[PDB]
């Protein structure tokens, strides 16, 4: 299976690696209808989203979306640095596919 | 008078309550247990 | 790393949630209200304790300086401890915020606003009959990734916390002038 | 998708932005039947609720209501400052649609 | 909706408010069959339980009983002070309907 | 209902109270087929398990089994002192039925 | 009935015990379709995965795979040392069957 965030990312269309190497500056969570999402931003100006479960998502991803929204809330609260993100850049804001952190 | 004194106390308590929140974000986060929302609902 | 000699032991510190200032019992207790004033902290002295009053706890820049302070106030204590502490922005270099008004210049103390939480204490040495046992005991709960990269608060951030009395000329002069609480200066 | 809570708030009727920039003063959680909800208040005096799941909530919101109660409980306990809240102001107390936190 | 725990407590019969203002002294959690409940005690001597799910519970209280057990376990571990408790007193130990904490 | 772990432990055939008053020395968690269990050990040498779900478990016990495995991971990681354990002694290792923690 | 991870591991074909005794150096989590997994590495060069759920996983394992990914996230965040891993070596990277941590 992929051994790295970068191998994994490269198995997909419309993705791009961001090297962040920093903590989440802000965290936004919405429970508004049809907008049940998390939006995070970094000091450098980038904004990324975990997107709403739609039709572009297979069933196995429904749980993985929830897990990612959990990871993003706890790495914001503990101020853990994110190393890299693999994002779908055909979305605005770009959509998170995988996350890496290391110390 | 007190206002000088009361302002150093108020400002020093603010900077402390703020650092204390940083420490609680570290040590209390260890107890956070994530929920399987889909089977919960 | 900063250093503080203290008669209060590892287990009492765990219970308190850190090295507390005088009269504060638990690190997060908001009930018993605590007066915090750096000038007042800095001038006072205590018996059987390295300065720890008015909401700040002092530390030394070296193990040797901490041991010299502990012997002066804790000599005939069959055992006492020297705690090893990570730098973090609750710490203020007292000479740098009080400046030419720093009361015990030659000591070069760094004080922690509100105490030192247990997770910021890296470890400790036991001192038996005034002689330090060279083995450091590491605190299992030390938050290494958090504290790894933090440092002392810059003096800029403490001038408005100096606690000089309202009529003290320091409030009428640089740097403190640009930072005076409303009611001082 | 929206990039900010202000942007996201304005795409709904009856909402408004409150700039709180403060920790939660008190947290109330109830498992009493028909009032399974959370109520939070601030020093400033406002009170907000996460509403009881109801008919005004489409199904995708049910997992978002649960996550919000989880976020407000760990924010309350660590005393993290809330920055802004998007709330439906056609409810008493007003209901949380979305929350943001910074730093 | 209610704005405070006293106000909400008053809507039910057989309830009463306890002003605890203290952290939990002990926490007991059981998965023994027919006894899947949580019990907490205070140094005042008071004991309270979260009841085993049962017929007196409508379906919306079932996700709320699980949320409440999560709250008491983490309030216990963090030594957080509880302000008030709304309890049904026609049960021994009395059972928790609502909890509030103030910082 | 029971008011203490002893009182609850006494309601079952084949149980016993272990007074631990200590933190967990090791935690083992398994997702291997047919042995999805947790095993804990103390400095005393005593070893306890949370059993694999099976027919000895009524449907209401299954969420409580999952919650107990959640509590044991939290307790191990934060070195929380466990006070007593109520175990079924007809299993090797002995199975946990209930756990209590104090102070 | 297994009392330790080594006994547990020996009941399966194509497993191996690794004595790690180090904390996790990096954590990667993916929600990309058919790549919903967690990859972890250690300073010694070792890389392991928790697999995408699939045909080889029985029903009892579904929940247990979600719990393993939850344990690895929090062990990484709290910098806890892992003692041993029992892995299926017929997968690249080797696949976690069970984890052990002590003290
Ligand atoms: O899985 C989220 C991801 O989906 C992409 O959209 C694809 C999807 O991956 C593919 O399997 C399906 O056949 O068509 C979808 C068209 O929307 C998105 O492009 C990407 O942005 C993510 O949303
Ligand atoms: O979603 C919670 C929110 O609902 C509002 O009602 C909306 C509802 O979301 C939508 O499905 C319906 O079609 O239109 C309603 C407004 O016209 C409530 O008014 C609001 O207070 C919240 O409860
Ligand atoms: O909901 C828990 C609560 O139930 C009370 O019983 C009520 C119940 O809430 C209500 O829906 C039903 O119509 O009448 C019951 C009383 O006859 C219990 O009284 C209380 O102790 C809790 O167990
Ligand atoms: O609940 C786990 C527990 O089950 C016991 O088995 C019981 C079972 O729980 C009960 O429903 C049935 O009526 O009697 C069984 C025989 O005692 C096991 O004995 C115990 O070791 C645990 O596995
Ligand atoms: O359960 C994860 C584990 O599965 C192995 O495959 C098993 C399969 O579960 C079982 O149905 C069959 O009878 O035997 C297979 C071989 O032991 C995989 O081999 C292993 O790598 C894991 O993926």
């Amino acid at each position: 299976a992929p051994q790295t965030i970068t191998e994994l990312c490269s198995e997909y269309r419309n993705t791009q690696i961001y090297t962040i190497n920093d903590k989440i500056l802000s965290y936004t969570e919405s429970m508004a209808g049809k907008r049940e999402m998390v939006i995070i931003t970094f000091k450098s100006g980038e904004t990324f989203q975990v997107e709403v479960p739609g039709s572009q998502h297979i069933d196995s991803q429904k749980k993985a979306i929830e897990r990612m929204k959990d990871t993003l809330r706890i790495t914001y609260l503990t101020e853990t640095k994110i190393d890299k993100l693999c994002v779908w850049n055909n979305k605005t804001p770009n959509s998170i596919a995988a996350i890496s952190m290391k110390n | 008078g007190d206002t000088c004194n009361e302002e150093t106390q108020n400002l020093s308590t603010i900077y402390l309550r703020e650092y204390q929140s940083k420490v609680k974000r570290q040590i209390f986060s260890d107890y956070q247990s994530e929920v399987d929302i889909y089977n919960r609902i | 790393r900063l250093y503080r000699a203290d008669s209060r032991p590892p287990d009492e510190i765990k219970r308190s949630g850190g090295l507390m200032p005088r009269g504060h019992n638990e690190y997060f207790d908001r009930g018993t209200q605590m007066n915090i004033n750096l000038y007042d902290h800095a001038r006072g002295t205590q018996t059987g304790f390295v300065r720890y009053d008015d909401g700040y706890v002092s530390t030394s820049l070296s193990l040797r300086s901490a041991h010299l302070a502990g012997q002066s106030i804790l000599s005939g204590y069959s055992t006492y401890y020297i705690y090893v502490i990570a730098t973090a922005p609750n710490m203020f270099n007292v000479n740098d915020v009080l400046g030419v008004y720093s009361p015990h210049p030659y000591e070069q103390e760094v004080s922690a606003l509100g105490g030192i939480p247990y997770s910021q204490i890296y470890g400790w040495y036991r001192v038996n009959f005034g002689v330090i046992d060279e083995r450091l005991h590491r605190n299992r709960e030390y938050r290494d990734r958090y504290y790894r990269n933090l440092n002392i608060a810059p003096a800029e951030d403490g001038y408005r916390l100096a606690g000089f009395p309202p009529d003290h000329q320091a409030w009428r002069e640089e740097p403190w002038i640009h930072h005076a609480p409303q009611g001082c200066g």
